[PDB]
């Protein structure tokens, strides 16, 4: 008659637990998922100790604190490094065919990411130094799109260009900084976009190199 | 005095009546809080707790002290709404679930709480819940400030600013900092913590500016122009959100004071006053003033002692079987008693950094250039034990797997050819039969061994966990001395370890030291050591190389990586550096005796985590640390001294020649050239550790290739026993020289020591050599002159004829 008692007091947290199972993967908040999961366990401590000593309890409970445990790994699956790409490795190295708008909270928790930490870890650190590429790819193109040549009146003839230190030293931090970035491991991503800017970089050195001799001659000569 | 009438204002205010027994107790709380804290010495602080007493007593007398005032004297507002007393395991209990989330929220590094540590959390929230609180944190490198300061400023909710000091970094730059932050602070009515370190805080001029906000909360001048007329109108809108109508500047200026007093805080870290290379030297005594200072200190024994239980609680470092000694060592005086495997272990633990401290105490006695031992010393030498126990303990239970599998298909081969004498072929398997189960009896002993070999793993591993964390500074002969002196600190505290440990043969395979070896490395036990330490580092390692051979070294290691050299004097070292941690690549940089202050938060792993975006400050930008990137310091000056700020943030590895360094490589060059005999002997004795069983049982992967592959073949001519023959030789073999290592190692003691004479003259005349310098200028020789020397003298001698 005990087992009634423990099916009937642990339906409810059944219940709860695949409700947020159910929930899309695009709506989890796992800082919102760990005060949930919080709320269950306190709740699941709170049964008579007539029911802890069966191993239904005992089950859920361990379920529980795998979940919690695995929460960590569950805020590194948010992080907004990931792509589609990521999602792609993930799926074909787990085995798994997840569709990512489709995809539930519950599909992931089931799947053992405490036995495969190593593969999510190898993924996410991979996801980390694309980030941090497509992220410099992305200053260069913000800089160099808003970069204004300034421009001083010159004996009210014409307005000379001021601040070559600045741009030359901009153009040499950014090319070195390309240059370096081929030799990055995760670089074979972006290659295509990184050769492009390269070659306008190199282009814009072309230029300037050649224009501040034009002003300064001239300038000379003007005198 | 004001900060004590504010402190003891703001506990009354929430609360409607009090006793006077209260009242003397909030008193001398906050005696405490602003007397104590700022003390150095105990001594001191124990002067400070008697004499609040004395006082309390003589002007309030018929009070009686118990209930007035018990010594552990904690008041928190997190328990209760109201401030008033708590007691210390419920504070316990709840910074410790609040720690535990904090490990999961921002930042995923285990932090422990001791009782020095959970003072120091009340102490910043007391400080954050008074007006105008200002903190000053100083205390030795590392020890939680910049990890407490941030843990609670997350615990109360203060979003954190952190100012981010560039090259050309103008007071105006400063100046538009702190309009930014006073007006989230003050408009917006956000609760700032204002966190400032000295790494940022090279430069004294910015820092006149701070005191004025220090002392009065608002700063005049730096909203002069249309500036002013914004901030009136933004602080005209908060004070409508706060239901509060006002129209004249003065008074709405005066209310965004008071609101910047209420909401911003400062926090500043140093270190103790040995910054004077510094412009702040000890920095001005209204900085000292106008904060609350409090005295972080180095880890006691108790915290050593509970931060090591806590790191290595995880490890299976439990022994039914342990022999508490009759009389044991003890640091830590409340040890539980008889103490277990586990608490022992952890009381050696603190023994390593105790007699660290003592050795460097040593050696600044007697003239010596000492290096700052700091708790992240200790933090990094439990991380080495426990990877070092996991890695140990899991490749002895891949071994003794590997074997029970092997004895499995042992006795299938054995049913195998039983099944073909049921069946001149035959008579032959009475031989192989012979060979099989004396092999199966053979690998039975060896697993028998294994279970010894467990017995022997946990201070095995720690004798050299410490030895990877702490003796990478220290020269040959004193890193031998506090080898030993750990080793005899085991021994008495009937620890198993193995006797004659190798260090460079216990951490590294021979395939790595062949591998390095045609690396540009000298091949030297100094140098092999030195070699493990740049494998086996947490922390980023400082390459101290007055001959250059180890940059070279690293420099052809990690060749396939794209490593790069940098210098910290070139021009073009903050933009390298950065490319090199935005994409992963290693780095080299050379010349850290000039070291850059940019670089400490690169060493000390202070990653930012927002979203995937990983950043950390570097000058004024806040770049993604990719996961490959690693640095390597160098320095080829061996005559520094690094700031112990510095110390705790890096692995010191000394590639520097010294007087027992030259001896013991003089030593076995005449070893090698005069009596090699005994040097293979010497070089059979370091392979008795696992390069010579490696093989042994490296062998036996081969048998069990080829024992299995059977169809009825196995008897092809009944001569498969050449294939157990070829084990059979060599077990035997590296069987006798394991009876023989005893006879062996008196054998090399006594035949080296009989040419130790010529090592000690060799080292003499070497450190002569290099003393020609002061006489004349062109007396310069090489350590590679006397090398030379020493080849012509030893090889090419016509007189040895
Ligand atoms: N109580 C603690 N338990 C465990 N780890 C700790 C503890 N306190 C600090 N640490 C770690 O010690 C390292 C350095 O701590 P931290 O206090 O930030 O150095 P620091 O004091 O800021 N040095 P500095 O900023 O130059 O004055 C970090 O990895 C922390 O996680």
């Amino acid at each position: 008659q005990d087992l009634k008692g423990v099916w009937s007091e642990l339906s409810k947290v059944w219940e709860q637990i695949d409700q947020m199972k159910e929930q899309p993967w695009v709506s989890v908040q796992p800082r919102k998922l760990r005060q949930n999961l919080d709320a269950l366990l306190n709740q699941l401590k709170s049964f008579p100790a007539r029911l802890r000593q069966y191993a239904s309890y005992e089950f859920v409970q361990r379920l529980l604190k795998g979940y919690m445990k695995i929460n960590m790994l569950v805020i590194e699956l948010k992080s907004e490094a990931l792509k589609d790409r990521h999602w792609k490795q993930l799926m074909k190295r787990l085995h798994v065919n997840w569709v990512v708008s489709e995809l539930t909270l519950g599909q992931i928790w089931d799947v053992d990411l405490q036995k495969n930490e190593a593969i999510v870890k190898d993924v996410l650190l991979v996801a980390q130094g694309e980030m941090a590429l497509e992220e410099f790819l992305k200053q260069i193109r913000e800089v160099w799109n808003t970069y204004e040549l300034d421009l001083v009146n010159y004996q009210n003839k014409c307005r000379l260009i001021r601040g070559w230190d600045d741009l030359f030293n901009k153009v040499k931090e950014h090319i070195n900084s390309v240059s370096a970035m081929k030799l990055s491991p995760y670089y074979k991503v972006f290659e295509e976009d990184a050769l492009s800017w390269e070659d306008k970089l190199n282009r814009i050195m072309a230029l300037f190199d050649v224009w501040i001799d034009v002003q300064r001659r001239w300038v000379y000569l003007e005198g | 005095m004001t900060r004590w009438v504010r402190g003891i204002f703001e506990a009354l205010r929430p609360l409607e009546t009090l006793p006077v027994e209260g009242l003397i107790r909030i008193w001398a709380h906050e005696a405490l809080r602003l007397f104590q804290d700022r003390l150095v010495e105990d001594e001191e602080r124990r002067w400070t707790d008697e004499n609040i007493d004395t006082v309390a007593l003589k002007h309030f007398p018929n009070i009686d002290r118990e209930k007035a005032m018990s010594r552990p004297i904690l008041y928190s507002n997190w328990l209760s709404k109201d401030y008033i007393p708590v007691d210390q395991e419920e504070l316990r209990d709840y910074v410790k679930a609040r720690l535990k989330v904090f490990y999961e929220e921002e930042l995923d590094v285990p932090l422990v709480l001791f009782n020095e540590v959970l003072d120091h959390v009340l102490r910043i929230d007391r400080i954050f819940r008074q007006p105008q609180g200002h903190l000053l944190l100083i205390g030795v490198s590392g020890a939680g400030k910049t990890t407490l300061s941030r843990f609670v400023a997350w615990m109360n909710g203060l979003s954190v600013y952190q100012i981010k000091v560039h090259r050309k970094y103008t007071g105006e730059d400063f100046d538009e900092d702190l309009r930014t932050v006073l007006r989230r602070s003050g408009c917006k009515n956000e609760k700032i913590a204002f966190i400032m370190d000295e790494s940022n805080v090279l430069d004294s001029g910015f820092l006149e500016r701070m005191n004025t906000l220090l002392a009065n909360g608002e700063v005049p001048g730096l909203f002069e122009g249309d500036e002013y007329a914004t901030l009136m109108t933004q602080c005209k809108e908060g004070a409508q959100k706060e239901g509060l109508m006002l129209d004249s500047h003065e008074e709405l200026y005066k209310w965004f004071t008071s609101q910047v007093i209420r909401n911003l805080h400062v926090v500043f870290t140093m270190n103790p006053s040995s910054e004077g290379l510094k412009d702040r030297a000890a920095t001005s005594p209204a900085l000292f003033n106008r904060c609350v200072l409090n005295w972080f200190g180095d880890w006691s024994t108790e915290a050593l002692y509970q931060v090591g239980k806590e790191f290595t609680s995880k490890m299976d470092l439990e022994k039914p079987n342990y022999i508490v000694p009759d009389y044991m060592p003890v640091v830590y005086d409340k040890l539980p008693q008889p103490p277990s495997h586990r608490e022992a272990i952890v009381n050696s633990c603190v023994f390593v950094h105790q007699t660290l401290h003592q050795a460097n105490a040593r050696l600044a006695k007697r003239g010596g250039r000492t290096m700052a031992i700091t708790p992240r010393h200790y933090l990094d030498f439990i991380n080495h034990y426990a990877n070092l126990f996991h890695e140990k303990r899991s490749e002895l239970e891949e071994q003794q797997m590997h074997l029970n599998v092997g004895l499995r298909k042992i006795k299938e081969t054995v049913d195998q050819v039983e099944e073909l004498r049921r069946d001149a072929k035959v008579n032959r398997s009475t031989a192989l039969l012979k060979s099989l189960s004396a092999e199966r009896e053979r690998w039975e002993k060896t697993s028998e061994t294994f279970k010894n070999q467990m017995s022997t793993i946990a201070g095995d591993c720690l004798l050299s966990a410490a030895f990877i964390a702490y003796a990478g500074y220290f020269d040959q002969q004193m890193r031998q001395n506090l080898f030993t002196t750990w080793s005899h600190h085991l021994q008495q505290a009937n620890i198993q370890f193995r006797t004659d440990i190798a260090r460079t043969e216990y951490l590294s395979n021979a395939d790595e030291r062949l591998r390095w070896q045609a690396s540009s490395l000298p091949a030297d036990d100094l140098c092999t050591e030195n070699a493990i330490m740049l494998k086996r580092f947490n922390r980023y390692p400082l390459i101290i190389d007055p001959s250059g051979q180890a940059t070279e070294f690293i420099m052809n290691e990690y060749k396939d990586r794209k490593i790069t050299r940098t210098s910290f004097l070139d021009d073009a070292f903050r933009k390298n550096l950065e490319s090199a941690l935005r994409f992963g690549n290693p780095l080299l940089v050379q010349d850290v005796e000039s070291y850059d202050p940019v670089l400490n938060p690169v060493l000390n792993r202070e990653v930012r985590r927002t979203g995937g975006r990983v950043l950390i400050t570097l000058g004024d930008q806040d770049i993604d640390l990719s996961p490959s990137f690693v640095i390597f310091l160098s320095t080829r000056d061996p005559t520094v001294e690094f700031p112990p700020d510095l110390c705790s943030r890096v692995t010191f590895v000394n590639f520097t020649v010294t007087r027992s360094s030259l001896q013991s490589q003089c030593l076995n060059e005449v070893l090698k050239a005069e009596r090699p005999d005994v040097d293979e002997k010497r070089s059979d004795l370091l392979k008795l550790q696992g390069e010579f069983q490696l093989r042994l049982r490296q062998l036996e992967k081969s048998l069990l290739q080829a024992l299995n592959e059977v169809k009825g073949r196995i008897l092809d001519d009944d001569t498969i026993i050449t294939t157990l023959e070829n084990l059979k030789r060599e077990a035997a073999e590296v069987t006798r020289k394991v009876e023989e290592t005893d006879i062996v190692m008196q054998e090399v003691e006594t035949v080296s020591q009989q040419y130790l004479p010529l090592s000690t003259a060799c080292s003499s005349i070497y450190f002569t050599m290099e003393s020609l310098k002061q006489i004349h200028f062109l007396y310069q020789y090489s350590l590679q002159f006397f090398l030379d020397i020493y080849h012509n003298v030893l090889y090419e001698n016509p007189n040895l004829k």
